[PDB]
């Protein structure tokens, strides 16, 4: 692995509105990413 | 000075400008340190304003990466010269040479004519590329081509003005011409007949 | 004065023809005026252009 | 008032009419046209007559050349420092085409301020052999601007004691900018300056003091005239 | 991906002109001048922003 | 002070077309095109230069001619038979004619050599009518009448042919 | 068209400082200074040279038909000598607060009289207006910066036949 | 770390000829650098009063002869003063006036021009030693110094205005002139007898 | 806001050492390599808004085209105010007004 982190802030109002999972995003991600990429989702009760 | 790349599309953002008398566009940096600015830190002094403006820097950054290839005055020159649309097989020294009569002169001459004036037209350009990064940031309007405050008016004297100049090149040709066929004999023309 | 959005700052007659139009009310509906005849204009070759391609 | 009488009484009454510095109560009385406000301190305006002789240059640093955004520069010289005050510059132009300047300086306080204290206190005729040695430090490429008129620029120096203020003429100016020296070319650049640059203090011989002399005659002939 | 382009240069040894062909390669960041005629080969580096005319003139500088 | 109405703003537009009026900046224009366009446009390009390294004794000679002040004339009128006369714009009107004005420069030639010119005659420049170089910009009103002139002419227009 | 030289030498002497005495570092706040188009310096206090401009345009020192315009906005502050500028004359409203005549016109019946006699009591004409400071002239550009009042009526704060003013209420007063 | 590119050590052993200074500034090496405007000049010369009357030049031009006259009664002069015990004195026509506010005023006269200051870094002067080919610096230039007129109601700003607006007034570069017979006639006549010298030049060749 | 070099005024790219595990920035024609103190290295806004209420200036008060306003301060509590809506005009722009007081100039809104 490298030590490049690579992370993004979600707008919990429109993630809302889309009635969207942050696991389903992650779910996507390792879809069409395989196992290439190492990901973590913070959960849902996070400030952000 | 156009803004190359769309919206998400052709990976860098660079801008390219467009000299008189020149064939291919040139990138930004490349021109400034032709005008005789090398080092980026001097350029983003002479573009920006504000370095909290980071938006406007990070548009930067693809021109400075894409121009950090030539890193010097002369080969700057060299390169603006190589496209200059001269003739074909001009030696260095007459290519820098042309290189620096084409960007004294014919870039931006309404500012200056005159040899080691050239801030004037280093700063002018960060103006120009300011304003380029400041409307394609959406921060302004994009300036009205209808606007009526940006129109001149040609009256009597500017037609007859420009019509006269070209007839006057023309007659001074036609001197030209007959004092050149003229001389041959090595006779003393009245001057009175040159004249048409 | 800048940034105003009133309707009378935006273009609406309030006054009538017989009333008399004051003379940005003036102004405003010769635009609009300007931008009717310019319609028509225009748009009599296209349709000219259309309804000659439909014939043939 | 084109007469030329009337320019030369317009010229008596301006001298006529200068205020006494030491006059509290006159200067009190003149009052600032716009502002309305009192006038508090009043200074001399004369030329200077030992200086007229030297060549005065405004020397600026353009950009990046800035000494002060040189943090290791400004570090290794002293964070007003008597290194700047005593610095030299050595123009050196090997062709028309190639052309820079040598900057010196002396790394030692103690050095540079005893320097600095003879040169300032040059008022008698004993000079101390000081042989101060000069250490390069870094190289900038230069243009010239050249004033057409004599006194285009002019610096203002103060002498409170005597409430007058020194005015000196400016010839040129010189502009200086960082210069990335070519790699290819470092063969050369280590035979045209030097590492150390001994200075010598010497009292001026008679010859230049009397050519010098003669050059000032044209300002003040009444305290240099040759007889 | 070497890149072969027919150029309008003048070869300076055999004097034939119109038979002068660039040969750049981007991936090792060379090219190479050859003549038609001469069969002389030229060589000389290149960068992201080198075209035929930047061969053309190091070939020139080289020649003088 | 006292109030202004909406008659005093008609008195200062009317004091505006008195001295201003309707045509004033076609006229304007074209005075200032004939007064000092004209020289510099000449000046532009003042020298017309020849040069001759003469071996047929290495004798360089520089054949040089520099153009002068431009001089302008009223309108004239070349009869057939030779005879010259001032030119008036009804007299053009009325036979096809041109109401232009000649206009004369000045040529200086220098002959340098290193072994090692009166007014001629350019052109005829047509005349706005009213204008600064206008034969009817004087006579005043009752010659107007006996030029066959309207007095409510206003200028601002050539006459060719 | 002018001469754009007279504009230079009055801006050079009131202050302004040319391009080489510049760094945008360090005049983070001043303002920039264009003559026809053409960047030729910067200026730290724009409200006093603008001032002094026009009042000087308004005395008859600088020709009545150059521009100036200032773009507080963008902290610009434009000179036009250009040829070809369509303009048109304006009254002039005296905005000064320190004066006593504030948010008046400045044309008084004063020079109603002596236009329609002619003379002035130690030609008056309208040129004579323009000079003296109580009309002047501005182009397309110069009118983004300025409010206008349609009539003299405008200048100071039920019937079926009678048109409708506009209430201009957006603007609790106006200048 | 940028290594030394320097280190022959090789050393010159010149000695500088210096001068004592006529004046020491006091507690810091600080000059301020003022530009020279247009309508103010310096006259480093002992004012003479007779060869200044006698050398009054008067012009047609009245801008061109306002203009000297405003630049001849601002220019900064200095004579010599002789004291009433006998002895002789520096007297100037100048002076430097500070404001209570802290600004300060170049005074000439009953003129006052007021003093606009901008702070300047690595700014310094130095003094030219040409007959060695180095440079010897003197102080620093901390503060750019602009001169600007107090008020529109000062006497300089007013002939200021004056000039430079009936300067741009006089513009007639065309000179009138009357036509007495055809313009072309010159050009008929002259190509007539090229064309004579012609018959005659082509009889002369064929004959020869 | 980025640093460049401080001896040769290009700019300073960041850098990772294998051996020490530590982020660095250094110049490419020059050897100079300076620590770095933040570890985020890039930064991008899918939605932002400056540009929004920096487009301020000291002298605002001095132009008369614009409204003025009897809005309370809350620094100076001056009796007049000049306001403007937001200067960046994107085509989702939100109409806020932006009051300045002709004391403090402090920007604020009715919000
Ligand atoms: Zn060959
Ligand atoms: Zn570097
Ligand atoms: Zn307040």
């Amino acid at each position: 692995q490298s030590p490049w982190l690579l992370r993004l802030e979600l707008d919990r109002a429109r993630m809302l509105d889309k009635q969207l999972t942050m696991n389903q995003v992650a779910d996507k991600i390792s879809e069409v990413f395989s196992d290439d990429l190492f990901v973590m989702w913070s959960e849902d009760n996070a400030d952000k | 000075i156009k803004l190359y790349g769309r919206e998400d599309k052709g990976t860098g953002r660079t801008i390219k400008a467009t000299l008189p008398y020149v064939k291919q566009d040139i990138p930004i940096v490349i021109v400034f340190r032709a005008l005789g600015v090398v080092p980026d830190g001097e350029i983003l002094q002479h573009i920006c304003y504000d370095e909290n403006d980071w938006q406007m820097l990070e548009m930067l950054k693809p021109c400075i990466e894409e121009g950090f290839v030539i890193q010097d005055k002369e080969v700057a020159l060299d390169f603006i010269g190589r496209r200059g649309s001269a003739a074909l097989g001009i030696r260095r020294e007459k290519r820098i040479q042309y290189a620096k009569d084409i960007l004294q002169k014919e870039l931006l001459p309404h500012i200056t004519q005159e040899e080691g004036f050239e801030t004037r037209k280093t700063f002018f350009l960060g103006y120009m590329v300011n304003r380029l990064l400041l409307c394609a940031l959406e921060r302004k309007d994009q300036d009205d081509r209808d606007h009526f405050g940006k129109k001149r008016l040609d009256l009597a004297g500017p037609l007859l003005a420009n019509l006269f100049r070209i007839l006057f090149r023309k007659l001074t040709r036609e001197i030209y011409r007959y004092m050149q066929r003229c001389i041959e004999t090595d006779r003393d023309f009245n001057l009175n007949l040159a004249v048409k | 004065t800048k940034d105003d959005f009133s309707p009378e700052s935006k273009g609406f007659v309030e006054n009538s023809y017989l009333r008399g139009l004051t003379p940005q009310e003036f102004f405003f509906h010769a635009m609009a005026g300007r931008e009717g005849l310019i319609d028509t204009a225009v748009k009599t070759a296209e349709t000219g252009y259309i309804q000659r391609r439909l014939v043939k | 008032d084109t007469n030329p009488r009337s320019q030369l009484h317009s010229v008596e009454r301006t001298f006529d009419e200068v205020i006494d510095p030491r006059n509290k109560n006159r200067l009190q009385s003149l009052i600032h046209p716009r502002k309305k406000i009192k006038a508090v301190k009043a200074w001399h305006f004369f030329p200077d007559t030992s200086t007229f002789d030297q060549v005065f240059h405004s020397l600026k640093f353009v950009g990046s050349a800035s000494l002060s955004k040189d943090r290791p520069l400004n570090e290794q010289l002293g964070q007003v420092n008597a290194s700047i005050l005593t610095s030299l510059f050595k123009p050196i132009e090997i062709n028309p085409h190639n052309k820079w300047i040598s900057l010196y300086a002396v790394t030692d306080k103690l050095s540079a301020e005893s320097f600095r204290k003879s040169f300032n206190s040059i008022k008698d005729d004993n000079i101390v052999n000081r042989h101060v040695i000069y250490d390069h430090i870094k190289d900038f490429d230069q243009m010239f601007r050249g004033h057409k008129k004599l006194f285009e620029d002019f610096a203002i120096s103060f002498d409170d004691i005597s409430d007058r203020a020194f005015f000196v003429p400016i010839v040129g100016r010189l502009e200086l900018k960082k210069k990335r020296i070519v790699p290819g070319l470092v063969d050369m650049v280590n035979r045209t300056n030097y590492a150390h640059i001994r200075m010598d203090l010497r009292n001026p011989s008679t010859q230049e003091t009397a050519i010098r002399d003669s050059r000032r005659e044209q300002y003040d002939p009444v305290n240099y005239s040759s007889i | 991906i070497k890149q072969k382009l027919e150029t309008q240069f003048t070869c300076l040894f055999c004097n034939h002109d119109n038979s002068v062909v660039c040969t750049l390669d981007k991936k090792n960041s060379i090219g190479l001048l050859e003549c038609k005629k001469c069969n002389l080969s030229f060589q000389a580096p290149i960068n992201s922003l080198s075209q035929p005319i930047d061969i053309y003139s190091d070939w020139i500088d080289a020649c003088e | 002070d006292d109030t202004i109405t909406t008659e005093d703003c008609w008195t200062v537009i009317s004091a505006f077309f008195e001295e201003k009026g309707l045509v004033s900046q076609q006229l304007d224009s074209f005075d200032e095109f004939m007064e000092t366009s004209i020289q510099d446009l000449v000046w532009e390009e003042p020298r017309l230069i020849l040069d001759q390294p003469a071996q047929h004794d290495n004798i360089n000679k520089r054949y040089e001619i520099r153009f002068g002040k431009i001089y302008l004339s009223r309108p004239t009128m070349t009869e057939a038979d030779g005879t010259t006369h001032a030119m008036f714009p009804q007299e053009a009107r009325l036979r096809n004619l041109t109401y232009s004005s000649p206009v004369y420069l000045d040529m200086e030639k220098s002959m340098f050599t290193s072994i090692d010119g009166n007014k001629v005659h350019i052109g005829k420049v047509p005349i706005m009518l009213r204008s600064k170089f206008c034969s009817l910009r004087t006579l005043d009103e009752v010659d107007l009448y006996k030029m066959k002139e309207c007095p409510y002419d206003m200028g601002g227009y050539f006459v060719i042919n | 068209g002018s001469p754009s030289e007279p504009i230079i030498n009055f801006l050079e002497e009131w202050g302004m400082e040319p391009l080489e005495d510049y760094d945008p570092a360090q005049h983070t706040k001043s303002t920039r200074i264009f003559v026809n188009g053409v960047w030729t310096g910067i200026h730290r206090d724009p409200s006093m040279l603008v001032s002094t401009m026009r009042d000087l345009r308004r005395s008859g020192a600088i020709s009545p038909e150059v521009s100036i315009i200032r773009d507080i906005r963008e902290r610009e502050f434009k000179i036009f000598t250009d040829v070809g500028r369509v303009y048109r004359p304006l009254f002039i409203v005296e905005d000064d607060e320190s004066k006593d005549n504030k948010g008046e016109l400045r044309i008084t019946k004063e020079h109603i009289r002596k236009i329609q006699q002619g003379y002035d009591d130690d030609v008056y004409g309208w040129s004579s207006l323009v000079t003296s400071g109580v009309i002047e002239y501005v182009d397309g550009e110069e009118e983004e910066t300025i409010m206008i009042a349609m009539t003299p009526e405008d200048l100071q704060t039920n019937d079926t036949a009678k048109r409708i003013k506009p209430e201009m209420s957006t603007s609790s007063h106006h200048t | 770390h940028t290594k030394s590119v320097y280190d022959n050590g090789e050393t010159l052993d010149i000695s500088l000829p210096i001068h004592p200074k006529s004046h020491i500034p006091q507690g810091k090496q600080d000059r301020w650098v003022v530009k020279l405007p247009d309508f103010l000049d310096i006259n480093a010369e002992p004012f003479d009063p007779r060869p200044f009357e006698m050398n009054v030049k008067t012009h047609e031009d009245k801008n061109q002869e306002l203009l000297d006259k405003l630049i001849a009664v601002n220019t900064v002069r200095w004579r010599y003063a002789k004291s009433e015990t006998g002895g002789i004195f520096k007297e100037t026509n100048s002076q430097i006036i500070q404001w209570e506010d802290g600004t300060y005023s170049l005074r000439v006269g009953s003129e006052i021009f007021d003093m606009f200051t901008t702070n300047t870094d690595d700014n310094y002067l130095v003094s030219e030693h040409n007959e060695e080919g180095i440079l010897m610096t003197e102080s620093t230039l901390s503060k750019s110094v602009k001169l600007v007129p107090a008020s529109f109601q000062s006497t300089t700003h007013q002939k200021l205005a004056k000039a430079l607006s009936a300067k741009q007034k006089k513009e007639s570069y065309a000179r009138s002139v009357v036509t007495k017979e055809d313009p072309e006639e010159r050009q008929r006549r002259l190509e007539s007898q090229e064309n004579e010298r012609y018959r005659l030049e082509r009889r002369r060749k064929q004959a020869e | 806001s980025f640093r460049f070099c401080l001896e040769c005024n290009n700019m300073l790219y960041p850098k990772e050492d294998k051996e020490n595990q530590r982020l660095l920035y250094s110049c490419r024609n020059c050897d100079y390599t300076e620590l770095a103190e933040d570890p985020k290295v890039y930064r991008h806004e899918l939605i932002t808004n400056i540009g929004e209420t920096a487009g301020i200036v000291d002298d605002i008060g001095q132009d008369p085209t614009l409204p003025r306003s009897d809005k309370e301060c809350p620094e100076c509590h001056s009796r007049d105010c000049v306001f403007f809506q937001s200067q960046q005009r994107r085509k989702d722009t939100n109409m806020t007004l932006f009051y300045v007081c002709l004391n403090c100039k402090k920007t604020f809104r009715d919000e």
